[PDB]
């Protein structure tokens, strides 16, 4: 199998039947936080849903960031996206945040009774019809039904790779995502104008001439 | 303002108290030469003392009367006005640290009551071990939060209580 | 059976195939339960019917001339009076809103007590046809294919207006003067990299 | 048994059965059967893609210099967005991805389950035979009655000159962002000086 650290001790947790048959098992446990398989069956949860947020707003940095820089779409910085949108909008920033959370708290709350339940949402009666497809796909976190439309997720013989360049992908948007954040504190400009600013000049522009992302030097 | 005080910047007791810091110093300054390290180490402490008035003007505080800064320990009044870098962002750094030491010990307490004799283990580090569970906490309110939802944070009623009632 | 949404591609196993519209089209797998499918097929056919007369309703009013389906609302908030065909109509917005709260939901109730039935009869068929229950089920299939095209149609509506801001029957006259210069690409708001 | 390296070990899951099967993989992209597929078929259509494309640049070109009338004459092949035509490009774009929508989906039917669209959904007499072959349609798409040899070597050809284009489109796309011209005067200033107009000596500037 893969390690993260080859000729390192893989933890006897991330050793079993339960815990290989995970997507991007790389016996990645420094500290050693998924001890209680309940516990890593949890975090399992986080790690998915973090990916999927995460591929999207990066997505929605980058896509508009990319394109702003040929003809169309004149898109304002991620970090100036808020003002200029609620400038353009009807409502004050509060009203959004309040409809938001109601939309978004019924939904999680779905979610999160199927956490604790495996087959619970779909039970007679309870909704007004969508219980037929609100079961869960006998791997949690992975829902079918009215999720994945297009059926991609029927044949047996790609399913582990669909998995797996999921969880990739998706930890390498998290790193993006955190990248944004730091090179917007440190630099202080878009993302893209980084890249161009660094393929323009490697040897002179880094995080070690930046002068603050490490001041010992 | 804030319960009726001024920020330091435009305190007036905030300027007197800088200007007798500084003249006091310079008193002790000018008895000596200009090379001399006294008159280093005397400049050093100007250039400090200057530094320090000017970090805490910055950083937007709050002086009374008598010049001084004074903290504000409200979760809905700093962060309302913003002074969330005097109390609340300290307590919750404490908290973990603390919570992050706690934690190791006690992990290594259990990991050392399952030998055949608890005593040396306790007398005489094993510091392999230790070195090893002061790694693998950092996270460790993650741990402390799975360890009370499962019920083994806590002895049951085996405890020994005192007799009699 | 009356046709396949995907030549060559199976069936669904949980349609029956006695049944008005049964095309198969089904990729989310939504009605694969029956209790859930015998609620969707009343909601389909009552959808059609909804949809069929408010379209038929915005075309007659355009067609003879009495502005679009978007400005009939005009006369309550900016103000002024409703009217028919050529006639005004002596009547408040709350007294149009309580007749229709009373009258809708004593039919809507009414229609919602009967368990869940889409064809009644006798009073409801006062004309005499799908009587022998033989050509009926065409009726029915005639019935469910125009609903869904009368949707699709509303859905047009809506989107259009929401798009260029003219009428249905405006935005027909010119789109017959220049083909090629004005629909959903000389849209500007439709594809947005144009 | 030809090879991209005479001696050198092949892989050992291609086997000759595809067209032009050099047993070229130094990275080892088509070990899964299924991703094997899909990869044939993907070179398929972009090898046609690349031959209609390369010949649309080569042929407008070729005939500018030859000097016709009409209003294509030598523009470029990068500048064709800023032309009039008759119609805005937007709804040019409508339409194509209209009727390619139609196209190309139906195609894929036929991948995922082959053997299944061959009849004309509007006048049902109109059949494809059955020679299916996904990717190779037949029938009225091989109307001049070819087929009839050895289809392996044409397939062998097909797949040469396509991957032949690919590699040409490649260069219109590096030509034309380097240098900034039109290819075929490319072509002609490299036949006026081969030895003071290569690469090297460009890239230098
Ligand atoms: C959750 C992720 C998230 C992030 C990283 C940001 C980022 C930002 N928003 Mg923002 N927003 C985010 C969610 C949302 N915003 C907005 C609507 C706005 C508006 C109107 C404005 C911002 C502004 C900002 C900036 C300053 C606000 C601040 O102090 O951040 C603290 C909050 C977070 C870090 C999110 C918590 C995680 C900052 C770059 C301001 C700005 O753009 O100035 C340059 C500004 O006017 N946002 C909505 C709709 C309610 C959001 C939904 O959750
Ligand atoms: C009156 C007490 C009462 C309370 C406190 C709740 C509370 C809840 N119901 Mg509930 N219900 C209640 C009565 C009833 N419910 C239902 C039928 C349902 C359904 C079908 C569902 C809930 C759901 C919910 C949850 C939504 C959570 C959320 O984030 O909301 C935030 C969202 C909003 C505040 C606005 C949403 C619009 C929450 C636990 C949902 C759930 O399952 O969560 C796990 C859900 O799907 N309820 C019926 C009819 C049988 C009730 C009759 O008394
Ligand atoms: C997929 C292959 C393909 C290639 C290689 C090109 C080539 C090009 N087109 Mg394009 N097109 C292609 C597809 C299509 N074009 C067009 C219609 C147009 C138009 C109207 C224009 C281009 C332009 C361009 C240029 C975009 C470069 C730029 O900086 O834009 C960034 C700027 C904008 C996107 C605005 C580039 C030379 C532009 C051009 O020729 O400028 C020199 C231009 O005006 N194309 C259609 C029909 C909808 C296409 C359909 O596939
Ligand atoms: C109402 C739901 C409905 C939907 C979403 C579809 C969708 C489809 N039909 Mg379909 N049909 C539907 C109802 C029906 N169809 C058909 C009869 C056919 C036939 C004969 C064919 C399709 C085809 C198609 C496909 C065209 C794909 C494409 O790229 O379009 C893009 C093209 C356009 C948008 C314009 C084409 C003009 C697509 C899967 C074609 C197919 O087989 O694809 C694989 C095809 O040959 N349909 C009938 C009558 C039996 C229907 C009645 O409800
Ligand atoms: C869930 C992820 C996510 C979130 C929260 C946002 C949030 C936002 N996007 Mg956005 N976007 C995303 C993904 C996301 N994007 C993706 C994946 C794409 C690529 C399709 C885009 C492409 C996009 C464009 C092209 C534009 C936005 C715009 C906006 C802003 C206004 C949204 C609006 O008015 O719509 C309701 C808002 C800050 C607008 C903007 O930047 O205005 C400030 C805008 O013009 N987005
Ligand atoms: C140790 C107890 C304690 C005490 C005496 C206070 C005292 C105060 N808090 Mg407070 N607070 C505390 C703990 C405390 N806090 C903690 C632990 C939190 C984190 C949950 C908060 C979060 C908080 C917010 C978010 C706000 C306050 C506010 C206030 C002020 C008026 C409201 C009040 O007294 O409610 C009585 C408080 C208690 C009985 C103690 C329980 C703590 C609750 C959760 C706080 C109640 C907030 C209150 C409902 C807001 C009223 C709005 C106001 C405009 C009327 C007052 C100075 C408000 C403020 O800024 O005033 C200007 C405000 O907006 N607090
Ligand atoms: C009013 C909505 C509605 C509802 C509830 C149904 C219900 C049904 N249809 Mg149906 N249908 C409709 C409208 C509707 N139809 C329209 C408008 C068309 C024409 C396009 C069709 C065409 C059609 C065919 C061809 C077939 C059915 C079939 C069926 C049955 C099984 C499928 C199922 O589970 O449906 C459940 C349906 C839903 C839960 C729909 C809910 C709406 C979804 C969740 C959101 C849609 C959003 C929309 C795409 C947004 C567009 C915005 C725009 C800007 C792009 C079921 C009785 C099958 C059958 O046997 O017929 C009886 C079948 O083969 N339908
Ligand atoms: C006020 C009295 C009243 C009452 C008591 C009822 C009662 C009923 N109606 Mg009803 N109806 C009424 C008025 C009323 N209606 C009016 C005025 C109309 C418009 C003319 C309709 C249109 C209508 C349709 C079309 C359908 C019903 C259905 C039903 C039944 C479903 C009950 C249920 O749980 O729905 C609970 C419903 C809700 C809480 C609301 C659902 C809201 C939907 C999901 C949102 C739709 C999108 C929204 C409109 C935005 C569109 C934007 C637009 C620009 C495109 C029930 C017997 C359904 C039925 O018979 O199925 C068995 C059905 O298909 N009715
Ligand atoms: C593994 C492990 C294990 C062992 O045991 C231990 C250790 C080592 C410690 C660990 C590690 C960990 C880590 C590293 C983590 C990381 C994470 C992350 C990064 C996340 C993110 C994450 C991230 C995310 C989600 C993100 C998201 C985003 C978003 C939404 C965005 C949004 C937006 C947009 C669109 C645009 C607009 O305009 C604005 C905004 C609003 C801005
Ligand atoms: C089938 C299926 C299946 C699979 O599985 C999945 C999927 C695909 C998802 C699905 C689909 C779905 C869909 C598409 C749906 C659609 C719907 C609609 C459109 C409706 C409408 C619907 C619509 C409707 C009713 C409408 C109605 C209308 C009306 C009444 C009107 C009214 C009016 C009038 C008197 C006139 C004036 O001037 C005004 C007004 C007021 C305006």
């Amino acid at each position: 199998r893969q390690s993260w650290l080859p000729g390192s001790q893989i933890p006897a947790h991330l050793d079993t039947p339960a815990a290989q048959a995970l997507a991007g098992n790389f016996g990645f446990d420094p500290l050693g936080l998924g001890k209680d398989p309940v516990a890593l069956r949890w975090y399992q949860q986080a790690e998915l849903i973090h990916c999927r947020t995460a591929m999207a707003g990066v997505a929605g940095i980058l896509i508009p960031g990319l394109l702003t820089k040929a003809g169309a779409l004149n898109v304002p910085e991620w970090y100036d996206a808020g003002k200029v949108a609620i400038e353009n909008s009807f409502a004050p920033w509060g009203s959004l945040l309040a409809v938001q959370l109601f939309l978004c708290g019924f939904v999680e709350a779905k979610r999160w009774q199927d956490i604790r339940k495996p087959g619970s949402q779909g039970e007679p009666g309870s909704f007004l019809g969508f219980e037929a497809s609100l079961k869960g796909t006998s791997e949690l976190g992975y829902p079918g039904g009215p999720f994945d439309p297009l059926g991609l997720s029927k044949e047996a013989d790609k399913w582990a790779d669909w998995k797996l360049k999921e969880v990739k992908n998706g930890r390498l948007a998290m790193l993006a995502f955190l990248g944004f954040v730091a090179q917007k504190y440190a630099t202080g400009a878009g993302p893209v104008d980084n890249l161009a600013a660094h393929l323009k000049d490697p040897w002179h522009v880094n995080y070690a001439t930046n002068g603050v992302s490490l001041p010992f030097l | 303002d804030i319960a009726g005080l001024t920020p330091c910047s435009e305190s007036k007791a905030y300027a007197k108290l800088e200007k007798k810091e500084l003249k006091t110093l310079e008193k002790r300054l000018k008895q000596y030469e200009a090379d001399s390290a006294p008159a280093v180490a005397l400049k050093a402490t100007m250039e400090r003392t200057k530094a320090r008035f000017a970090n805490y003007a910055k950083a937007g505080l709050l002086c009374g009367n008598d010049g001084l800064p004074h903290l504000i320990a409200d979760p809905g009044l700093a962060l309302k006005y913003g002074h969330a870098g005097e109390v609340f962002i300290p307590t919750f750094g404490f908290l973990y640290v603390a919570g992050y030491i706690g934690y190791v010990g006690r992990q290594y307490l259990i990991a050392v009551k399952g030998e055949a004799k608890p005593t040396d283990k306790e007398i005489i580090i094993d510091v392999p071990l230790a070195t090893k569970l002061a790694w693998q906490g950092a996270g460790w309110p993650l741990a402390a939060v799975q360890e009370l939802q499962r019920g083994t944070l806590l002895e049951k009623e085996e405890n020994i209580t005192v007799s009699p009632r | 059976k009356a046709g396949n949404w995907l030549p060559g591609s199976d069936a669904p196993a949980w349609l029956p195939d006695d049944l008005p519209g049964n095309y198969g089209f089904d990729p989310l797998s939504l009605g694969k339960e029956p209790a859930s499918l015998k609620r969707f097929t009343e909601s389909e056919v009552i959808h059609g019917r909804w949809a069929m007369l408010g379209v038929a309703g915005s075309l007659a009013v355009e067609l003879l001339g009495y502005g679009n389906w978007y400005d009939a609302p005009l006369w309550a908030v900016n103000g002024g009076k409703a009217t028919w065909f050529g006639i005004e109509v002596p009547f408040d917005l709350n007294a149009l809103l309580a007749f229709e709260f009373v009258a809708m939901a004593a039919a809507e109730g009414q229609r919602g007590d009967a368990g869940g039935v889409v064809y009644p009869g006798g009073a409801f068929d006062p004309l005499g046809f799908a009587k022998d229950s033989s050509k009926s089920g065409e009726l029915k299939l005639k019935e469910i294919k125009n609903g869904r095209l009368a949707m699709v149609a509303f859905l047009g509506f809506v989107a259009q207006h929401a798009a260029t801001g003219k009428g249905p029957i405006a935005a027909l006259g010119e789109h017959l003067a220049n083909p090629w210069g004005a629909n959903f690409a000389t849209n500007g708001i439709s594809v947005p990299f144009f | 048994l030809p090879s991209w390296m005479p001696g050198a070990d092949l892989p050992g899951y291609l086997n000759g059965t595809l067209p032009g099967d050099f047993g070229f993989d130094p990275l080892y992209l088509g070990q899964d059967p299924v991703k094997l597929k899909w990869y044939a078929q993907a070179e398929l259509m972009n090898a046609r893609f690349a031959m209609l494309a390369v010949a649309g640049i080569l042929v407008p070109e070729l005939l500018s210099n030859i000097g016709f009338s009409w209003p294509g004459a030598g523009v470029a092949w990068y500048d064709a967005g800023k032309f009039e035509y008759f119609a805005p490009a937007s709804s040019l774009f409508g339409v194509q991805m209209l009727l390619f929508a139609w196209v190309e989906i139906r195609r894929y039917q036929d991948f995922v389950k082959p053997g299944s669209a061959n009849q004309d959904p509007i006048f049902t007499n109109n059949k494809l035979p059955d020679g299916n072959e996904p990717g190779y349609p037949g029938g009225i798409f091989d109307p001049f009655g070819w087929s009839k040899g050895d289809i392996k070597s044409l397939k062998l050809k097909e797949i040469k000159n396509g991957r032949l284009a690919m590699l040409a489109f490649a260069g219109f796309i590096g030509q034309a962002y380097t240098t900034g011209t039109t290819p075929l005067k490319n072509l002609s200033t490299h036949l006026a000086d081969p030895w003071s107009t290569t690469v090297w000596q460009n890239d230098l500037a």
